[PDB]
């Protein structure tokens, strides 16, 4: 019957990402499958895709190391797209584990279950099955029931297990104990492909206080990790992505406005620029305008701020 | 009498342009216009997965703008303003404090009653089972059509006070379909995120900052300060001389608007105690000598501690 | 019937403080109602008194900022006196909340209940805490609910009237973020006492924050609702004047030469230190078979006993 | 054999003047006189809401003065001396450790028995909260009857700077009681942080408690006073010693500590006993000094060692 | 497996290292010393002792530990864990270490580790369950139907352990069936976790004073090539000599881990274009695609430093 | 019936230590009772022995202070020998109290019970604890043994023999542990507590700010008698290594011993002594009756001392 637990608000910004856009050989195209530029990282993800498909990602994980708004998430989603469409993708933030009412293990177990799917053609994730049985609370006793049901369906041949992609952003935020929980899960046969993301260099491993390691990841886990670098976009790659977003969302934008919106990206991040589209559109609609023009973008960019510049304003006043 | 009693809206025209002095709001033009664009987003239903940060020095109308937005959204729209430090309670969990803050900002139409009031009615921290019952109760009323869920405004001043544990709560909280529009305020630039060893603009995790519509309030001029004082006197029912307003605004600019406003009540009493009819300069001058501004309060303490260090 | 829980040891040093000693207009007199000098802080307390009486202290608290031994406590007691006598006054120290066997909330709840009184109509003057002990195993919040229902029915009937007093919190920088949240919330109530803070420090880290410095260690949220009154150091004339009132109060005879020396000891240390020397100095005179305290007695007691600052200095110097 | 066995009172005359050598006390005149003024306050009932602090370097008779005051108050008066560090226990709460210390200093007359002994009797045959509550009601009945008399004694807290605000607040609540003993604390520390706080204060004591103190200072001993203390201690430990030996042991005492000098008596007598001797000679004191080290020599040697291996970290 | 090629220490009867024998290449001194340790395990002269292999990462500390376990017997239980592995969400540091120890203690019938026996009579393991198995194995042993065969427990990243866990190992090694504990680190003087004190390798002095400390020296171009050559054979990867020349250079310039990591990736790049064997262009391309932990960070430093200047 | 709980692996390195080797007067002999040199510390231990026997160690403890591998443990064991042969000796390390599954009090209680014996059957109070449990050694089980033991003493069938509790790495105990020791040290039936330190002033664990000599609270340190142990002369070094070689039944050439002595001067005596076993096995492999210089030199090159192995790393980490 299915219900789909999927947190759509997350993947909403990447509605346009349909794959890696690589050619027959494995080289990236300037713009293809929704992706613009970032050719080298895309080509590297291509190898990761073939290694997952060739069962050669034996206990290995991935780290996309790059500045914010360089498509680390977009690439992790494209990896899931390339694994076959209807392969689970579970994006999460390292800080999610820190909750007062929910245990670290429970945040992680849910996100892992959200990243492993089933093909019955009905496409369900292990977490959708957990809520279906609950709609008291998702106990580990309820998990044991589903696991026995699922394992009998596989052996019979009615359903097949599809392990997806678990994307963990702000990796430096996970504590030593969480990494131990991931590493152990990463050793399993039916595990998803864990994809980390970092814009930081050497960090103290959370829970150690003294111990600095690359990206804040314990060396034991980091030895099993494959690093892919994502880089900053030029104002043109920027403009191209913004144009795709505008098109996707069904927003009309003048090339002049888009050029200015691209250079705002260079000054701030691509994420900031993309986010200005909605307010800029509403301002145009208020002004009784069909499309977003340069004035609208300029006005929105003046009224609203980016965390860096808004914090700077404060420090300067201080 | 409330501090934002005069604020009745954002004082903007159909084109979202601020009117300088309208709906109880004076100056603070760009932030007011920006707050208006945010309202259009709430109304069009384009605020999902986003929040507002009013970044500015104290006494720049961050709370007043948040108040104007809530008034502008509807006469019944639930507005809840809390301090970041208020969640650190002896008799309450940080999250339970925040859960109450959220349920206070989510209304139920029948006379509109906040989800929190419904909890208190079927209670005396509130029981986990009690909320679970009300959540199922309101789900039935809504699907029936006898009740309407009206999400309001939750204002968190001193936002930099919150730790990751509470910051993560807000993320989970905003995932709900009946989540209110979260407006947060701070006067802090880059600070460490409480509960972490990491620094971030406004002490907010980068994942949450990347989702914000950051509005910045600029400090008031002598003209705007006088107009706020003039408005506040009217609300507190205080008659004052023009020469006195001139002095009180100067005090306000040199100290704080909070302190200048704090003086009104005291200055009027000094005046009332001698007939007066209206507050004169010597009334403002006397009340300034009597009660201290926090800057003066600490400077005197520094002078004291430093003198005992030298001798 | 009543019993009175009142910790008399505390207010004992202020037995002489009978009010603010202000004139009809509201100006302070050099010496009146037991108070000497500190005219400006006294006049400011006068305004606070009228604001409390005029219901204009809506959610507002008071901070008395000044050096130790400048009558911050004496003024907070005078405020309670001026509110009309038999108005509760509960002096406490921020560090009282830190107990191993008793919860922070329970230390605060008790002190708040000790600061809110009742007038039963001979007129009985009881505090909400006297009623708590009057009932009692142990003062549980279930027992508090019983008294609260009883008290609320007496008010509505008109047999008893509620008199909210003064809750004086000294060493404010000692309360933690969670205590301030408990106070602020209580300060929002209609039937709450007037909270009076006292500081002798400038900017402090708020306890429970480790990083966060704010004036007097008070969270800015609460500090915005606080009215600051400055207390200052006494002149050597004002000093001798206070010491003499204390001597008279205690029924102690002191020579003007001894009092002059006792005044200058105050200037060097604190007024509190000087006042405290009166009892030992008197006993030394009684031992020497003397009617009054003379200069020799004061000089001898000042040499045998030390003030924390100078006794700590002695050690540090011996150590160096 | 006890360390303060010789102390039989403060040894002052009717005019509260110290007698140089009387009642087991030697010198330390100023502190003894001030302790005498405190006694008059305990007796005149003018000590309520106050306590005593004896600030002075180690081995200056801070404990001895406190002991003297307890002896002078009465022959049966309960005296309890504890170290600040002693309340930090594996098998006990800081307050429960302090509760026991307080109830040890509060006596009950019949033979005099401390409140704490009454607790132990009606317990193991940490103390139960219900047990104390019963005894507190039991003693209240005996007192109002007239069959028993509550006699508050002396509680001495050495190394007071070791206490945190949690325990400092306990003492305030404890001293509120009507049967509360006279609290005498001691320290050799000046301005130190208050444990449990980020704030510094004289002797590491909260300002609210300092403002209620009667502060007494113990000055260090001369060669004459040191000899007299050792001479007294030998008599108590039943040790015969030569005059040339006393001369040496006092020098050792002044150069090191009085504690170390006293520590050597027992050892020096054994060295003497092991060779007949009759009385401890200089060679006995000299030999026992070479055998056992004082804490200063002990650390200097370890510093020299650790510092030499640190310079190795370079080569 | 990563140490699939290691079949022993490759030593002669006189405990002299053979340069290339039993899957082991170079690292001669460290190997000979490991052989001395074997003689002590066999002669029963290892009681109250433990081994430490101090050396930089990728110097065969784990490989030597594996070689010792292979040489001790074909059935000898070998368990290799990281120091950070005991810090678990679902497990006590000691319970994590108890499992690590019981994995290294075997029972002969087919050989089965004490830990397997726990898992069989269970689904953290119950305190009562272990207490029963400890009494069960005591009966089997005294009967003669079972033989207790203590193996090898390898704790890599040992500096990760705190005193609480260091004290556990002392208590653990007091047992008569205790396995030979082999610890490894690449750290010099460091503070002992859980303490304010510094000690060589971050190990308490009481445990250091009982250690047989071996040092692994870094590999030459020749030894590095030989390790990669061996690893290719295990991963079933054909490679050109010019490519081996490049991959060893990458290995020396970066890490052996990174140069090993590239093999799987380089072969796929080659497979995706026919190739037959991995060429220089394949190694070169795969190097540009995936970064080594140091290039990874240098780029993150360059980024943060550029935003600091603006 | 007995069982003996004794942790033999600990005392194994001191199998040769049979007493203090003092003469009738109380002066030490160069080499006697297994002990070599360290004459002054030995003479000081002699006084401690007589004070324990004369009941003059009233509430007093002992601290042996010297560099590592200067026989502080060997002396503490010799004190126990000199007290009366089958007198318990319980060597422990301050860090033992820090366990996840066992309470600090329980680690200390066990070690104290391991240090107090009964007397001809010679049992320790801890051997009696396990004899009953062979569920778990509860304090309720301890109360049963204590009543049984106290009735045997009063009858005269058994006599209580308090031994020596040796606590090494004293700076590792926390303020609460010292309070547990001090309180136990006040008892009449307590063992003689012997602390060991090679540190100067240390922060007392559990205080964070508070520095005191050897990390021992001043309250306890005032009740403590300090004996200094010193580094051995290269002549004394070779002498000790030879006793150890003899004890283990190992033949060593005077040339090899000389080199093994100088290794000790460079590292510690403990390191040198420990090289004997591997050096012997190397000789046995080479088909040699004794250890020669080559064997010692080879073992000293293959194996390292923590200091030099850590230095190797730090130097490689610089290059
Ligand atoms: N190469 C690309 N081609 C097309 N769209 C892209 C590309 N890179 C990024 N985007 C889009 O631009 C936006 C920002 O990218 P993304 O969110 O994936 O970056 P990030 O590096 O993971 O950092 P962050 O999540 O903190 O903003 C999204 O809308 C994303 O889908
Ligand atoms: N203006 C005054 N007139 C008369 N008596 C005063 C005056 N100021 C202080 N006193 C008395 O002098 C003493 C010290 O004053 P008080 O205790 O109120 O000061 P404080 O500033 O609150 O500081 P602290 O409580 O730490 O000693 C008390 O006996 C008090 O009653
Ligand atoms: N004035 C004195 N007259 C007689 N005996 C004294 C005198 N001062 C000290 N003693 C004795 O010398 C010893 C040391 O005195 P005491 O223990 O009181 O010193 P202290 O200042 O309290 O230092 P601490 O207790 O920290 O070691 C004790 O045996 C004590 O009785
Ligand atoms: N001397 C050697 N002979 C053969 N193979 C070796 C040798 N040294 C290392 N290897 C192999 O190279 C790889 C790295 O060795 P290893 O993992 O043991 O290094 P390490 O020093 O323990 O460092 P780390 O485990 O921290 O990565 C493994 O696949 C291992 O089997
Ligand atoms: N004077 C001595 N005579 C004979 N043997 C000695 C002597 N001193 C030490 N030894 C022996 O040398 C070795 C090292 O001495 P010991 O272990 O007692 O020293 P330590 O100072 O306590 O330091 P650590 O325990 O940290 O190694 C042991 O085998 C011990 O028995």
């Amino acid at each position: 019957e299915v219900k789909s637990t999927t947190k759509t608000q997350r993947i909403a910004s990447h509605s346009h990402v349909k794959g890696l856009g690589l050619d027959e050989s494995g080289l990236a195209k300037q713009a293809a499958s929704g992706l613009v530029g970032q050719e080298n990282a895309r080509e590297a993800c291509g190898v990761i895709v073939e290694l997952i498909k060739s069962k050669k990602m034996a206990g290995r994980a991935v780290l996309l190391a790059g500045p914010p708004g360089t498509g680390k998430t977009a690439l992790a989603l494209a990896i899931a797209q390339e694994l076959g469409s209807k392969v689970p993708f579970c994006p999460m933030v390292g800080s999610e584990v820190y909750s007062t009412e929910i245990k670290k293990t429970e945040v992680l177990m849910e996100n892992f279950r959200r990243a492993i799917g089933l093909r019955i053609i009905q496409d369900v994730t292990l977490h959708d099955l957990d809520v279906a049985n609950a709609r008291t609370e998702i106990t580990d006793k309820l998990r044991g029931e589903i696991n026995k049901v699922v394992n009998k369906y596989i052996d019979q041949g009615i359903a097949e297990l599809v392990p997806g992609v678990l994307f963990v952003d702000e990796v430096h935020m996970l504590d030593i104990e969480c990494f131990t929980y991931l590493h152990r899960a990463l050793e399993s046969s039916i595990a998803p492909i864990v994809i980390f993301a970092s814009n930081r260099g050497n960090c103290v491993i959370r829970g150690t206080e003294d111990i600095t390691s690359p990206h804040g990841i314990p060396l034991d886990l980091l030895d099993r990790v494959m690093i892919i670098r994502t880089m900053l976009y030029t104002p043109q790659e920027m403009k191209q992505i913004i144009k795709i977003r505008a098109q996707t969302e069904g927003i009309n934008i003048s090339e002049e406005a888009l050029n200015h919106l691209g250079e705002i990206g260079t000054k701030t991040t691509l994420r900031y620029s993309v986010q200005l589209l909605t307010p800029a559109n509403l301002l145009a609609k208020i002004n009784g305008k069909d499309s977003i023009e340069k004035e609208h973008v300029e006005e929105i960019s003046e009224l609203f701020y980016d965390a860096k510049s808004s914090a700077k304003i404060l420090a300067d006043q201080q | 009498i409330g501090a934002h009693s005069h604020i009745r809206g954002l004082g903007l025209d159909d084109a979202l342009e601020p009117r300088q002095a309208s709906q109880g709001m004076v100056g603070q033009l760009a932030a007011r216009r920006a707050a208006g664009v945010v309202l259009e987003m709430i109304r069009e239903g384009k605020i999902a997965g986003r929040a507002v940060l009013i970044a500015g020095q104290p006494g720049t109308g961050k709370t007043a703008i948040a108040m104007g937005m809530a008034q502008a959204l509807g006469p019944d729209t639930p507005f809840t303003a809390i301090a970041g430090s208020e969640i650190f309670s002896l008799e309450m969990s940080k999250t339970e404090a925040l859960t109450q803050a959220f349920r206070r900002s989510i209304g139920v139409r029948i006379h509109t009653v906040s989800l929190h009031e419904i909890d208190v009615i079927n209670s005396r921290e509130i029981k986990s089972e009690v909320r679970e019952q009300i959540n199922a109760k309101v789900a039935e009323w809504r699907e029936e059509g006898k009740a309407e869920i009206i999400p309001g405004v939750l204002f968190i001043d001193e936002v930099h006070m919150l730790d990751i544990e509470s910051f993560s709560f807000l993320n989970r909280a905003l995932e709900s379909d009946m989540a209110p529009v979260l407006i947060m305020a701070t006067n802090r630039g880059i600070t460490r995120i409480r509960g972490t060893s990491y620094q971030s603009p406004h002490g907010i995790p980068i994942d949450l900052l990347d989702r914000l519509l950051i509005v910045s309030t600029t400090p008031y001029s002598e003209k705007d300060t006088k107009q706020i004082l003039r408005i506040r006197c009217e609300e507190e029912d205080v008659e004052m001389s023009e020469d006195a307003y001139t002095v009180l605004t100067r005090i306000g600019l040199e100290t704080s608007l909070r302190y200048a406003i704090q003086l009104i009540t005291a200055a009027s009493l000094v005046c009332r105690k001698r007939k007066g009819t209206e507050v004169q300069v010597d009334d403002i001058k006397r009340v300034y000598s009597l009660f201290l501004d926090e800057s003066r309060s600490t400077q005197y303490m520094k002078e004291y501690q430093d003198a005992f260090l030298f001798n």
